[PDB]
């Protein structure tokens, strides 16, 4: 509440939720390049 | 507060690696789907019927 260090940590918890959203995409798109590279 | 400040200083650089790496994989994964359609048009031309029969007397292996 009073502290201005809680406003600093809220900006980086929106980037941390984006890092969880990005992990599901990156690991799924990387496994699709490994399957298609054995066919290739 | 020192432990939480060091988590915050690291994520200023980190969101740049994730953005640059999702763009690399999505353009590479568009090129892998086009490779397997292009080579398959040339396999299907050679697979054309008719074609002789044989058997394999030996695999040298």
């Amino acid at each position: 509440e009073q502290e201005a260090h809680n406003k600093a940590l809220n900006q980086f918890k929106r980037k941390l939720l984006e890092h969880r959203r990005y992990d599901d995409q990156l690991k799924q798109r990387r496994q699709n390049i490994r399957d298609l590279e054995k066919l290739y | 507060t020192q432990e939480l400040q060091t988590r915050a200083k690291l994520l200023d650089n980190e969101i740049r690696i994730f953005r640059s790496e999702l763009q690399r994989l999505s353009h590479e994964n568009n090129v892998m789907l086009e490779k397997i359609k292009d080579n398959k048009e040339k396999i299907k031309n050679n697979r054309q019927l008719p074609y002789l029969v044989a058997n394999v007397v030996e695999v040298m292996d």
